């Protein structure tokens, strides 16, 4: 989060198996993320190759 | 502590499609090698990974052979 939050990335993609792992983070790291919270590579392939036509 | 980083004594694991929970002992302590081996489509063939020996190539390809003998 950290990487994506310095290097200008606004929206994040992290694996659901981290959701309670998630919520160790504070309310300042979390300022200005929307994270895709996905499990299936599939969802992130469909997420992300969006302009796919 | 942290939060629960690994489940609890395990049953709630939720048996999945491919991955067969094989034991095994690495030098590092014990683990599960997860055998999770993928049902591609195609026309026939058999591959393996981790820059492993032979051994693992046999030991599927007798397996292969005993499905094979009980097909349907």
């Amino acid at each position: 989060l950290l990487a994506a939050h310095q290097a200008g990335i606004h929206k994040i993609v992290l694996p659901k198996d981290n959701e309670a792992q998630l919520e160790e983070l504070p309310k300042e790291v979390l300022e200005g993320l929307e994270i895709k919270l996905v499990e299936d590579v599939g969802e992130v392939l469909e997420y992300l190759l969006l302009p796919e036509p | 502590l942290g939060i629960p980083r690994y489940r609890p004594d395990k049953a709630e694991t939720e048996p999945q499609v491919g991955t067969a929970q094989g034991l095994a002992w690495t030098p590092v302590g014990g683990t599960l090698l997860t055998i999770e081996v993928a049902a591609v489509p195609g026309s026939g063939k058999l591959s393996l990974t981790g820059q492993l020996g032979e051994v693992m190539k046999e030991s599927a390809q007798a397996a292969l052979t005993y499905l094979r003998a009980h097909t349907q």
